[PDB]
């Protein structure tokens, strides 16, 4: 049974080559538009409502996102040449972000539904707790961040080269496929069963009314939860069947080895697109914002 | 060289019976971050990449043989 | 002299055209490479301790 062998890794230049492009490109949109977001709902103290400070938080998380996005692009050309200390902090912060920004989707979610199903009860009147929401979901990122910075640090390999891993001792493998659980229970099944049961009562309550403007409403709806889905579901699925392959579900492949590394790289490209993206649709898409953001220019 | 986002066992099946004759290295890996089990992985002249069972005590006499 | 727990690799080098003398190199957690002495049993011991992990 010869065929037996190491499965040699490979690189390709196209990539390494392009990826910094898009990084570039990504980080300039994003610090733009958090920028712009951030000057308008801090300009002006009239108005700000709720959705102005989850708006607001939202964005400094997005622009941390943004700010620890190019040491991130310089990793992926050359490897992690910057030692232990940095891989832990911009771990640290890419991670706690990332959550945050999750969770702020789900929170600004629940204040949709709370806003429009039950605007006739005695319900809404809870939305008014945005500073100790927004507390606790910066707590709750960080407590959850904890893993990252614990068990962090350079892997120096011969076919590879060093990276920003995880040590955890002799079953590392394992422990890290434990703790796969959380990016993916509290960063994408909780907020997606919120996010759904949220906007489909919301729909639900709309499409029955008569008022001027709920077409647009539900295509801003819509627009929302596709953004959301295309832009985290394809990493979250290629995660997944990584976790079957380690687990021996599926058939183990020196090719889909190379397929599935891949498609990690691939999907971690395109969901970095929601920090850049955020502005757009939650914010921008406002009148207010818009209209505020104009006057400002004076 | 090259990166990768995960770290993987250099093998998948477990060889045994070599030939001294036509090893020309040898490199050992305890188990860490890579895996979760140590790899013996051997070069022989004609430039091919075997992977030997650390468990066999064939493997080990022919790596203290090697030393 | 190195420690067990420092050392990550050993890779066992025979000889050849361009070296007639046995090579043992160590690379440590660090990313340092080091030349060990083939002659001295710790290096054997260590190698067996490791099999043994």
């Amino acid at each position: 049974l010869l065929d037996a062998a190491p499965c040699e890794p490979e690189s390709l230049e196209i990539n390494k080559y392009f990826v910094v492009i898009i990084y570039a490109l990504v980080f300039l949109l994003s610090l733009l538009g958090n920028s712009l977001v951030m000057l308008v709902i801090l300009y002006s103290r009239v108005g700000r409502s709720v959705t102005d400070v989850y708006l607001l938080n939202l964005a400094l998380a997005d622009l941390l996102f943004a700010l620890t996005l190019p040491i991130w692009a310089a990793s992926k050309v050359n490897g992690w040449i910057f030692g232990t200390f940095l891989c832990k902090v911009v771990s640290l912060l890419k991670e706690v972000n990332f959550y945050s920004g999750i969770l702020l989707l789900a929170c600004i979610s629940v204040d949709r539904y709370l806003a429009i199903v039950h605007a006739t009860r005695t319900l809404t009147q809870k939305r008014y707790l945005v500073k100790f929401i927004c507390l606790s979901i910066w707590g709750l990122s960080l407590l959850l961040a904890l893993p990252v910075l614990l068990f962090r640090r350079t892997v120096y390999s011969s076919n590879v080269s060093p990276a920003c891993y995880e040590d955890m001792g002799n079953n590392t493998a394992n422990w890290r496929m434990l703790l796969r659980i959380l990016p993916q229970s509290f960063g994408f099944i909780v907020p997606l069963l919120i996010m759904l049961f949220c906007y489909g009562f919301t729909l639900r309550t709309l499409f029955k009314a008569h008022m001027g403007q709920k077409h647009r409403a539900m295509r801003v709806i819509f627009a929302v939860v596709l953004i959301f889905l295309l832009c985290w579901l394809p990493y979250n699925l290629v995660l997944l069947a990584d976790t079957l392959m380690r687990t021996q579900v599926i058939q183990e492949t020196c090719e889909r080895r190379n397929h599935i590394d891949r498609a990690l790289d691939a999907t971690e490209i395109l969901g970095i697109l929601h920090s850049c993206l955020n502005p757009l649709i939650y914010a921008f898409i406002g009148q207010k914002f818009r209209h505020g953001l104009l006057k400002i220019l004076a | 060289a090259s990166v990768v986002t995960e770290l993987r066992c250099q093998c998948l099946q477990t060889l045994q019976g070599i030939h001294l004759k036509n090893i020309q290295s040898v490199n050992v890996r305890s188990p860490g971050p890579h895996c979760a089990q140590t790899e013996v992985i051997a070069t022989l002249k004609n430039g091919k990449k075997a992977c030997l069972n650390p468990a066999s005590p064939m493997v080990q006499k022919i790596i203290e043989k090697i030393l």
